[PDB]
């Protein structure tokens, strides 16, 4: 955390998304305003977002905590939707940062309950997999390019069970 | 040839090394064990060991005590209680010790003590040999 | 049996003093190791 | 049960894991050293036997355990213990010297009266020739000398091994009149003795140093044992743990909801 | 689990299969000190069985205590009687193990049957230490205890 | 109000642990679902939205700030409890205090590992 994880990621973007003409989408899932800020300047600073240049190579899409669940939940579909735009349209091999998808997941579960639905044991929406599956299956490699997914993934409860 | 084993608990210097002679400060005083020297068992005196090794060397040592062993077998065993190459003794100390030691002898008054001081004195002598 | 086997004296007794006297001799540099190499953590009991 | 119980468990095991390791590496350090430092000694002590080798002397009349002062970080002592009581049957005069208080410890088996002396805390800050000489010297004096017996010590053998030795212990200059004694000439119930002595010292030292080495590898080893055990054991539980943990949650969510959903 | 919990109420003899045991490859699989019959009696089972069993039950139970101990304490510094029992228990265990008489397909052996007295006797014998200065191996997958001794012999090679 | 008044405030929320309870109690009482750990799910959101309102602002906002010290009182180190866990995932670190030390008299009594300022090291006095 804060090790320049993001930085590394920027560097990756730099190495690749520059190199091969990949672009990036960042889905700030469960991000702190603070962290999105952090990124913001990091990108600004880095000039991998360039608010005067198209060397702003990243569209930042934010689906932060502070939103209603639905938004955060859906930010996943959304982020996908952009990259698909780049992918197919812009032929791209997209780097898709969805960070931290876990919180998205949480959101799914959050609503699950509040969708009157049973989520499941461990809280989890029982559809957890399908939600995912369907999401994941959008994300892929095709005859359209690739949406290559760099996903910040929290070790939930430092458990995985 | 004679296989010379030179050790102290501290160190093994030679271990059955084909040394031609070692001349020993045994309590004999010496007997300068030749490769053709009858096997013999000796208790070591404080004096100096000279390791005439079949190699154009005679190596210098002081040993305090212990036992030296001349096996029937080609091996000679210096099992030196304190084993030093003369290289590490301290001359300065010796003299200084020696006066002191004698002094203490002058004040020694058990047979044993006397023995001991004298021993010590002597020690300094046997060191003094080198030193 | 003379003065290091005195009338008595262990050869040890002697010996150790000899060696000890050697240890006493030599340089100091070495003597650090000396007692170190001639501890006597041998505490003693009869049982 | 519960995770409690488990953690209660875990807690310690983990502690253990560490502890064992503390004890381990420390032991290993000592050990490492002990071995290392053992080289000149090895020779030296091997030396000690010089002619005991080339003719042992028989005593129809000197059992002496040598162990460290602690154990149960291994059954180190138990080996000698074995070998010494076993000895004691065989023997003459059984007066015993225990270098090691883990020698005292075992010995009480008619070996509280039949100790002659005991030497103590030779580990925990090593033993030495200095010590050896000490134990040697006083040992003599006592009308106990050769009464045959053994010097039973832990002869270190390899990192992974030692084999606890037992010896013939002979110091009667008299049967070291007989035999070979002549042959490697230069002898006197002096020089004899003053080697017999010296080799008693050499051995006593040596053996001792082996002993301790053996222990140091043995505690380390004991600590090995443990940690390996520890680690799995932990491993296992922690799942089971987790499971039950989750079990909670799940169940609990049940209990709660759908246990106190619209249904309660 | 409630279900079994209930079940017990109706039971008369419980054959508790132990996964723990089983996994050791053991067939029989039973958790012995759970596999019971209430009609444990110095009368009905006669005391011979009963006691022998109680002694056995005990030792196994005791041993059981020890598992835990050795598990965590390695082994090796225990009472040697325990050491003995531990092994014995294993023999006993092993002896309790029987090859399969129908499932040579599973076993590659035939399985056996032990007329009860040879059994009571059996334990009495092991208890008697009669076998216990032996390797532990042979008792495994056996029928009558004598034969386990026989089996010992072949193994004592 | 201070934050926007370029002013730097510290609110210590003592305790939101207690809020969660109350709110759960509230939720459930509304005979309406809660969420996870039987606690309302978006209580996280709740708090997230609450807590996001604590911030370090630029100049436009007078540079003000709202510094938050939320407090959560653990029960037997059970941060694992989803809701604490929640809070953690929002926080900028958490300050773990350990009783053992306290009892030891060791005061500060902190569990150090668990005491965290996630990267709070970009506002440290060189002296320090």
């Amino acid at each position: 955390a804060g090790v320049g994880k993001t930085v590394l990621i920027m560097e990756l973007i730099n190495n690749v998304a520059k190199a091969h003409g990949g672009y990036s989408v960042f889905a700030g899932v469960g991000e702190r305003t603070r962290e999105g800020n952090d990124l913001y300047h990091e990108m600004i600073e880095s000039g991998v977002i360039n608010l005067k240049d198209a060397t702003s190579k990243v569209a930042l899409v934010y689906g932060q905590m502070n939103e209603p669940p639905g938004a955060r939940a859906r930010v996943a579909l959304t982020g996908l939707t952009v990259a698909e735009y780049f992918r197919d349209q812009e032929g791209q091999d997209v780097l898709l940062f969805i960070d931290n998808i876990f919180r998205f997941t949480q959101a799914g579960s959050e609503v699950s309950a509040l969708l009157g639905r049973i989520p499941s044991a461990v809280g989890y929406q029982p559809t957890l997999a399908t939600d995912m599956g369907t999401m994941q299956e959008r994300i892929t490699t095709t005859k359209k390019g690739s949406i290559t997914s760099v996903q910040a993934i929290y070790v939930p409860a430092d458990d995985l069970t | 040839q004679m296989s010379f084993t030179f050790a102290s608990p501290t160190q093994v210097f030679f271990n059955s090394a084909n040394v031609r002679q070692v001349d020993v400060p045994t309590q004999t005083g010496a007997f300068g064990i030749l490769a053709a020297h009858v096997p013999t068992l000796q208790v070591l005196r404080p004096g100096l060991v000279v390791v005439h090794a079949e190699d154009g060397t005679t190596s210098k040592y002081f040993v305090s005590s212990g036992s030296v062993t001349v096996n029937a077998d080609s091996s000679v065993q210096l099992l030196a209680e304190e084993a030093v190459t003369l290289d590490m003794l301290d001359l300065g100390a010796a003299k200084a010790n020696l006066e002191k030691a004698q002094s203490e002898l002058l004040g020694a008054a058990d047979e044993a003590t006397r023995a001991e001081i004298q021993i010590r004195i002597e020690a300094n002598e046997a060191l003094v040999k080198a030193l | 049996v003379a003065y290091w086997r005195q009338a008595g004296l262990s050869y040890i007794r002697y010996s150790q003093i000899c060696a000890k006297a050697v240890r006493d001799a030599l340089k100091t540099e070495f003597k650090a190791n000396a007692m170190k190499t001639s501890g006597s953590t041998i505490k003693i009991v009869k049982v | 049960a519960t995770l409690k119980d488990i953690t209660r468990r875990l807690k310690s095991i983990k502690n253990i894991q560490k502890i064992t390791k503390s004890m381990k590496m420390v032991a290993a350090a000592k050990y490492a050293r002990a071995e290392r430092e053992l080289k000149p000694a090895r020779v030296y002590g091997v030396g000690s036997l010089a002619l005991y080798e080339k003719a042992d002397i028989k005593t129809p009349e000197l059992i002496i355990g040598v162990s460290s002062d602690r154990g149960l970080c291994g059954a180190i002592h138990s080996s000698v213990a074995k070998q010494m009581k076993s000895e004691a049957a065989n023997l003459k005069e059984v007066k015993i010297i225990g270098v090691g208080d883990k020698i005292r410890s075992i010995l009480h088996r008619t070996h509280s009266d039949q100790f002659l002396v005991t030497f103590k805390e030779v580990g925990r800050r090593p033993p030495t020739f200095g010590d050896a000489s000490v134990i040697a010297l006083e040992l003599l004096n006592s009308g106990y000398e050769f009464d045959e017996g053994s010097i039973i010590f832990n002869r270190f053998r390899s990192v992974i091994s030692y084999k606890t030795e037992e010896k013939p212990i002979f110091s009667l200059d008299t049967i070291s009149s007989a035999e070979s004694m002549s042959i490697y000439d230069d002898i006197d119930a002096d020089v004899l003795r003053n080697y017999q002595e010296y080799s008693l010292a050499n051995i006593i030292y040596y053996s001792l140093k082996e002993s301790t080495t053996s222990e140091q590898s043995a505690r380390m080893t004991a600590m090995d044992n443990a940690s390996k055990n520890a680690s799995e054991m932990i491993d296992k539980l922690t799942l089971t743990f987790n499971r039950t943990r989750q079990a909670v949650i799940t169940k609990e969510l049940i209990e709660i909801i759908s246990g106190a959903a619209a249904l309660d | 689990d409630p279900a079994p919990a209930t079940t017990f109420a109706h039971l008369d003899a419980t054959t508790v299969l132990s996964r723990a045991i089983a996994e050791l490859g053991i067939y029989p699989a039973v958790d012995p000190l759970d596999s019971t019959s209430r009609i444990m009696d110095p009368n009905i089972v006669g005391s011979e069985h009963y006691d022998v069993a109680r002694g056995v039950q005990k030792i196994l139970q005791d041993y059981k205590s020890l598992q835990d101990i050795i598990a965590i304490l390695g082994m090796d510094e225990l009472s040697e009687e325990d050491k003995l029992t531990v092994s014995r228990a294993r023999k006993i265990q092993r002896f309790l193990s029987q090859p399969f008489q129908v499932a040579e397909v599973f076993t590659g052996h035939l399985g056996k049957l032990v007329p009860l007295k040879e059994t009571i006797k059996g334990f009495q014998q092991i208890l008697a230490g009669e076998y216990d200065h032996l390797p532990e191996q042979a008792f495994y997958m056996v029928g009558p205890i004598e034969e386990a001794v026989a089996k010992a012999d072949k193994l004592a090679e | 109000y201070f934050r926007d008044n370029g002013k730097h405030a510290l609110i210590i929320y003592d305790d939101l642990s207690k809020q969660a309870v109350a709110y759960r109690q509230m939720s459930l009482l509304l005979r309406r679902p809660p969420g996870r750990e039987a606690y309302p799910g978006d209580v996280f959101y709740l708090h997230s939205r609450l807590l996001e309102r604590a911030a370090k602002m630029n100049d436009a906002f007078g540079g003000g700030s709202l510094t938050a010290l939320p407090v959560i009182e653990t029960q037997a180190g059970d941060v694992s409890a989803y809701i604490p866990t929640n809070v953690i995932s929002i926080t900028d670190g958490q300050i773990f205090l350990e009783t053992e030390l306290f009892y030891k008299g060791i005061r500060p009594a902190i569990n150090v590992g668990l005491s965290v300022s996630r990267v709070g090291s970009a506002a440290q006095t060189r002296a320090m």
